[PDB]
């Protein structure tokens, strides 16, 4: 789990 | 098969530049002399506020969302220090000795002394904003040089498409210089001087990467969650 | 100046006839690997590579119409990056192996007997397959290595001691129309002079990378004092820190 | 320095 992961689907 | 290798030169620089994130301002506190948690803390929380920008910057950039998300996370990961570096120079192009942080956030090489080992990447930094303003460094280029610097920095940490995509864009750079009246000779003459500077930029990423790396141990400024993932994708 | 005069052929033979030998290791196949010893051999041919690299810098055009003080910056700056590309361009025959020598080849299970080493050799492997993807020529390999002379330390430096840093940029400009000249003759168009010359100039922005991270890896090793590291070594170690 | 007499070395 990143932050990063979610940053970019969003 | 991507869309980006299909765009023309001038559709590229389009892109390029409406995708640029924009000139964030720093808390407007107005304390000119700093302590060293104080310069640290302002510039910790401009760059995770940068950070999100520049995230949603590459998914406009053109080839980069026909990347896997690992992909695209390793690229980000690797570069977004030199994506920041970059930036900051751009900024501080018609501001000689100065660093635009922020247009509220004018800093010297004496506030680089306030912390211990960053005045040292200060005159790295004033001296590639000095040479970008020698060689008069178009809003053109600049974009094709961040675009690059996303794609390029972990390309080999890891890739066909990349390389693709980084043609793409040598061809965009050579686009604008014959558009702006160079020669040949000159083209790749002034080609070659800009990415040799991204050699320089990688170099004070590292050495920037690595004082972070000392303001974690000092545990002194609060990173964020955010920027310790960044930070800690580095060792 | 002597080196502003040189044709691209011309340039191509000076920095040709130039190129440092093939130094051997001390390595003993029978003797198993260690972290003490693989980083004692390392040293030791780095240390006398150093000595060939700066011969060889005084033979590439333009250095020596630097300043001494600018001949030591320049060289302090980017010794482990000659040092790498060159390793690389050795290897590059060599998949998945690093030719430190010719008596010396290291794949990966060789390069974690030293800690936090393999992520390195990794980078480096990836540098040599790259250079074996493009099929680098000699001719532009050494072109690479002159430019790193010049370019990685000339953004790290008397209003007229600039002077002298725009005629390394005389020079690099040179050195650029060469690798230009050498792409036409091979049968490149235009575009794909131009596309080759920006892959060859990215790739210095890994070699960086890998020096940086290399000059990390040994200063940890200079403070374990596990490995010494020879005089000359130490004065081009305290020189990035 | 070391770097200082190898680059200096003319003979
Ligand atoms: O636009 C920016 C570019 C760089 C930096 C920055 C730099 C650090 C490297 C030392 C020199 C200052 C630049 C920084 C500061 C704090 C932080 O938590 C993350 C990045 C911030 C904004
Ligand atoms: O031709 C060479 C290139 C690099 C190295 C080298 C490397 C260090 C970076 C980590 C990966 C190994 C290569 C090294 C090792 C020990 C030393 O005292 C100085 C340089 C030796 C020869």
């Amino acid at each position: 789990h990143k932050i990063l992961h979610r940053l970019l689907q969003d | 098969n991507s869309l980006a290798l299909s765009l023309t030169a001038d559709q590229m620089v389009s892109a390029l530049l409406d995708a640029e994130p924009p000139i964030l301002y720093s808390e407007y506190d107005p304390t000119r002399p700093f302590s060293e948690a104080s310069m640290m803390g302002l510039l910790t929380n401009l760059a995770d506020r940068e950070l999100v920008h520049m995230i949603n910057w590459a998914k406009r950039v053109p080839g980069f969302v026909d990347l896997t998300l690992h992909d695209q996370v390793h690229l980000l990961e690797c570069a977004w220090l030199e994506i920041l570096m970059i930036g900051l120079v751009w900024r501080s192009m018609e501001h000689p000795g100065k660093l635009l942080f922020a247009p509220n956030l004018l800093l010297d090489r004496n506030q680089g002394k306030c912390v211990e080992g960053m005045v040292e990447i200060f005159d790295m930094l004033l001296a590639t904003s000095s040479r970008f303003r020698m060689m008069n460094l178009q809003g053109e280029e600049f974009v094709c040089l961040k675009s690059i610097i996303l794609l390029n920095s972990g390309v080999y940490t890891f890739k066909d498409h990349i390389h693709r995509v980084l043609d793409k864009i040598t061809d965009t750079l050579i686009h604008l210089m014959a558009k702006a009246g160079l020669t040949l000779q000159q083209q790749h003459q002034r080609l070659a001087q800009l990415l040799l500077i991204l050699s320089h930029i990688r170099h004070m990423s590292n050495k920037g990467m690595e004082h972070l790396y000392s303001m974690k141990c000092k545990n002194v400024v609060p990173l964020s969650d955010l920027l310790l993932e960044m930070l800690d994708a580095h060792r």
